[PDB]
């Protein structure tokens, strides 16, 4: 009901409100490292540079006594959205990782803590896995099955994507 | 078995009821020697490989002591139950059709659903 | 005037009462090594008689029953009780005997709990603790707002019979041992619900208090005693131990609740072990779903518990709840996620009753 | 554990020093307390066969004017009850006759000579003016003679004609001094099972008589724990997990209280350190003493079975070094355990490896489905 209570239109997302964060006003007077920030997570992300963009960007902000006091409240949702993301990401990336490689692989406070973390992810539907601790390893998803499946997934995108390109195609016969 | 040769050796008076006629009860011991090796093809293998010890555990209980070395062997020529590896020097017994199954179970299902039906 | 001090506070007072008191005098007891002990076991024997009424008998059944029970060991205090045999007549009446029936219930409660004891503890009070009005059963309640109730005063003085506060044990840690228990009790039972196995079904004490925090507008940072004790709940739920046992005394601390007692380092740290236990079960619970295998000794360190307590708490509940799982001893590993052939034997049995019933009807 | 105390707890004679004595002869002929206490304890009664025996070496010194007394003492009683008997078989009234045969029951008794105790005992059948209170107590009697003659057959037959006999009261406990009579019968004759569903049952909540409150806490609850073959989940759980009257004995003896809560908890090797520890005082208990060895030995054969069945490969290596009891040790006695047929163990000590089992498997489903289809089936036929 709160919302409609603050003369918003409707709920926004994370994207819409950032938008307005976008806009130049809340940008210009924007300490320029969250701009970089946003850059790194929202417009170009990739895992496999991600971690050392961070380290060089989160030395800044602590020297800062006006940034550092901004940032030092928000370390924690922050840290949740970026590790969100690399699961999702990784969950593109592979399908079985060895534990020790996705642990390794983003950033975490314990690696127990990042295991944690993993499993949210999936209650909250962001990634399917299923965690072997026997082998130490995470499958983003017996065997066979799970093989098939992932293959009839593969074949039905491929199948959307040679549709899509078929209707350019009709374009480029006009040309 | 020690049970049913008991009932047999108490109710011996409803066996003999004609005493020339059945002299020697013998329709009822063969069908008890029938009776007393349905139990052991139950088990029905379904083990890829079993250990030794637990078969003899088993056809120990059947009155023959050497029945296993010789009653596991039998039972394999009756072909009532499948024993892989007997007679092995290692000593230890190994042990579509499936859609063709499910399909005549969902049959199975059906049916009762139509009796529920048409009563 | 004894019972409900400690055996320092009440030797002091017989002290002092002898002090006063002429040298010469006639007394029935003779001295023990323990003086006061014997004092009221003393006056208990006497009370107590064939002939004696139910109210002074039972009156001093249940003074024996508080003072032990806060003096002396627990077990004593349940065999008193059990022996006794007062079921009808504790009820009724005996005017300030419904206090002692509910007052020493109350303090075996909270003296097995002391003793770490949560199942025992959670069968003693869920029957008292049920009440709304709870601090009336008790006889606690300020005599002046029932004091403009009960007027008149003629029929008001009877009625105003609320035993004084010093008697009076505080409500809130009452309420929070309780909930305390129902949380370890319940937690687990209905982790596994939500994991869906329902092996067995159990009910915990402040359940139905979480629910509404859940369906709340608003949810706000742990304040009030029960919100503190619900946020130890969730945290439990998601798998944090460390943050549970934080949360308590993060509602204890305004609360007071743990404060209260004089053995509380030791309670805490029993508290904080048990807890550890009930909340690895808990993660196991919820998690093995999407975990295949599991590692004992990763398991072992993070939880802060030894091998020993693991391996046997999970093959315990395992068995118990016939998950589906199994545990490698040799290289200490656990496995789930399957057992359809059984089911659907199972059920093949379930409908078979279900159809036996309905002939019964159509005869 | 301490003996004044033990002694103290035993309200029967025949355990005040028939308990000494075995104490005595069972564990050390050397020890003080059971020939000590023993030989005081005899020298306050009639029996000089005992103080005899007491009198010889092992035993407090002898006495000539504590035999002397004894001696004549009882001839005199028995020449008194001899004549007040003949005078009364002679008043022609049942009751004096009654009295007179429990009299020389008593007398005997005393006397230590146990037959006659017994014959005298059951001579008041006849003139037993109610079965009830004449005759149930006769059985009390020949139960007390009997177990201490050492006939539990005996026991358990008085026991049936005390229980079937035609009047029984709710309220009397002599309920449970009959269970617990039976109880020690069964105990004393795989498990019995029997045992522990008697010593389960009830309790008085008065002296046993015959057992010790501690003995039916132990009793039950190792005879219990023992009974794979017979105990039901509910046998651990329904007769003595979750009976609430039971928990009245077990809180007696809270060693054994926690040795049980240990095996329903699947902590065996607590479980059975537990037991190692008590063993030494359970070769000490007279009527458990013979039937110790192998009560825990089938409490070990369980809980193998529980880990048994729960693993289909085990590292038996593994599991003898993190048994918390020696490796070989568990499996020498996994080997003597297999044999029986108590364990489908699939075991070779050198490999340290062990294996136990318990498109076949799919046919196997395939099958039971079926069979559950046929139920259905029949049940639609009913219904027709």
């Amino acid at each position: 009901r709160l919302a409609t209570l603050l003369g918003l239109q409707a709920p926004p997302t994370r994207i819409g409100l950032i938008n307005d964060m976008v806009r130049f006003n809340v940008l210009q007077y924007v300490v320029p490292e969250v701009k970089d920030l946003y850059n790194w997570l929202e417009v170009e992300f990739n895992p496999l540079k991600l971690c050392e963009r961070v380290t060089k960007v989160l030395n800044w902000v602590r020297e800062q006594p006006e940034k550092e006091p901004e940032l030092q409240q928000y370390v924690p949702q922050l840290q949740n959205n970026t590790i969100l993301r690399l699961l999702q990401q990784v969950s593109q990336i592979y399908q079985s990782i060895e534990f020790s490689r996705l642990t390794s692989l983003v950033p975490f406070v314990d690696a127990f803590q990042l295991e944690r973390a993993i499993v949210d992810a999936a209650r909250h539907c962001d990634l399917q896995v299923r965690i072997d601790h026997t082998s130490r390893t995470l499958s983003f998803g017996x065997x066979x099955x799970x093989x098939x499946x992932x293959x009839x997934x593969x074949x039905x995108x491929x199948x959307x994507x040679x549709x899509x390109x078929x209707x350019x195609x009709x374009x480029x016969x006009x040309x | 078995p020690q049970v049913y040769e008991e009932l047999f050796s108490y109710s011996c008076p409803k066996f003999l009821s004609e005493p020339f006629l059945q002299q020697l009860k013998v329709f009822s011991d063969e069908v008890q020697q029938q009776a007393q090796l349905s139990t052991i093809r139950s088990f029905l293998k379904l083990y890829t490989t079993m250990p030794v010890a637990k078969l003899a555990g088993f056809l120990d209980l059947t009155e023959q002591e050497f029945r296993i070395q010789l009653l596991v062997f039998k039972h394999k020529m009756k072909n009532l139950v499948w024993t892989s590896g007997i007679s092995a020097l290692d000593g230890e017994f190994q042990s579509x059709x499936x859609x063709x199954x499910x399909x005549x179970x969902x049959x199975x299902x059906x049916x009762x659903x139509x009796x529920x039906x048409x009563x | 005037h004894t019972y409900y001090k400690f055996d320092y506070k009440a030797h002091q007072r017989q002290l002092t009462p002898p002090e006063g008191s002429s040298k010469s005098e006639q007394d029935q007891a003779e001295n023990e090594g323990e003086d006061s002990a014997v004092l009221m076991e003393r006056l208990c024997k006497y009370i107590y008689a064939k002939d004696r009424t139910d109210r002074i008998r039972t009156c001093a059944i249940l003074c024996h029953i508080y003072h032990h029970a806060l003096h002396s060991r627990w077990y004593q205090a349940r065999d008193l009780m059990l022996m006794s045999h007062l079921q009808d007549n504790i009820q009724h009446a005996d005017p300030p005997v419904q206090i002692l029936y509910n007052r020493t219930m109350v303090q075996l409660g909270i003296c097995a709990f002391r003793q770490g004891l949560t199942k025992d503890a959670h069968n003693a009070l869920l029957d008292i603790q049920s009440s709304g009005r709870a601090k009336e059963l008790l006889g606690q309640g300020l005599l002046l707002r029932s004091l403009q109730e009960r007027n008149q005063e003629q029929e008001k003085v009877e009625r105003r019979r609320q035993v004084p506060f010093h008697l009076h044990i505080n409500l809130e840690l009452l309420e929070c041992v309780y909930l305390v228990s129902a949380m370890l009790l319940e937690i687990p039972y209905m982790a596994a619900h939500e994991s869906d196995a329902r092996r067995r079904m159990i009910s915990k004490q402040f359940h139905h208090q979480l629910r509404v925090g859940e369906r709340q507008p608003l949810l706000g940072p742990p304040e009030s005693m029960r919100e503190h004790v619900v946020a130890a709940s969730k945290a439990m739920k998601m798998g944090d131990w460390k943050t549970c046992h934080s949360f308590i005394i993060n509602e204890k601390m305004n609360g007071k609740v743990w404060d209260l007692f004089p053995e509380a380092d030791k309670v805490r740290t029993m508290l904080v072990r048990k807890i550890q236990e009930e909340s690895l079960r808990t993660y196991l619970f919820t998690y093995s779903s999407v975990y295949d295998s599991i590692s004992m000794e990763t398991l072992s360190d993070m939880f802060e518990l030894d091998l020993p307590t693991v391996h046997s708490i999970i093959s315990k509940m395992i068995i118990n709840e016939e998950l589906m799982a199994s545990l490698d001893q040799p290289t200490q590993t656990v496995v789930m996620h399957r057992x359809x052939x059984x089911x659907x034997x199972x059920x093949x049995x379930x409908x078979x009753x279900x159809x036996x019933x309905x002939x019964x009807x159509x005869x | 554990y301490d003996l004044t105390t033990r002694i103290a707890h035993f309200l029967d004679r025949h355990l005040v020093f028939p308990l000494l004595e075995f104490l005595s002869v069972k564990e050390i002929y050397n020890e003080k307390e059971l020939l000590q206490g023993k030989l005081d304890l005899l020298s306050d009664t009639n029996m000089v066969d005992f103080a005899m025996d007491v009198y010889k070496n092992l035993y407090s010194d002898d006495i000539p004017h504590a035999l002397r007394e004894k001696r004549t003492t009882v001839v005199a009683q028995l020449k008194q009850l001899q004549a007040e008997t003949e005078p009364i078989v002679k008043h022609g009234f049942r009751q004096e006759y009654l009295d007179t045969l429990y009299r020389y029951a008593k007398f005997q008794y005393e006397c230590g000579n146990y037959s006659g105790a017994a014959e005298y005992l059951y001579f008041f059948r006849v003139l037993v003016p109610a079965t009830d209170r004449n005759a149930l107590s006769s059985l009390w009697g020949k139960l007390a003679s009997e177990i201490l003659m050492q006939n539990w057959d005996a026991a358990m037959e008085d026991l049936t004609r005390l229980k079937e006999t035609i009047d029984n009261n709710s309220v009397s406990s002599p309920l449970q001094s009959l269970q617990q009579r039976t109880w020690l019968i069964h105990w004393s004759l795989k498990g019995r099972d029997n045992i522990i569903d008697l010593f389960l049952y009830q309790p008085q909540y008065l002296n046993a008589i015959q057992t010790m409150c501690p003995h039916i806490l132990r009793y039950l609850t190792t005879a219990v724990i023992t009974n794979k073959d017979v105990r039901k989940r509910r046998q651990v759980l329904k007769d003595l997990v979750k009976v609430i009257q039971q928990e009245s004995y077990t809180y007696k003896d809270p060693i054994t209280e926690f040795v049980e809560c240990l095996y329903v908890n699947f902590d065996f090797d607590g479980a059975q350190k537990k037991l190692r520890e008590c063993e030494s005082v359970l070769v000490n208990d007279f009527f458990l003493v013979a039937c110790l060895e192998d009560f825990i030995e089938n409490a070990r054969l369980f809980i193998f079975e529980t880990f048994c069945r729960i693993h289909q490969c085990i590292s038996i290596n593994m599991l003898a070094d993190k048994l918390n009891m020696t490796p070989e040790e568990a499996e020498r006695w996994i080997v003597n355990l297999i044999r029986n047929a108590r364990l489908d163990a699939k075991i070779d000590s050198k490999l340290g490896h062990v294996v136990m089992g318990n498109x076949x498997x799919x046919x196997x489903x395939x099958x039971x489905x079926x069979x559950x289809x046929x139920x259905x089936x029949x049940x639609x036929x009913x219904x027709x």
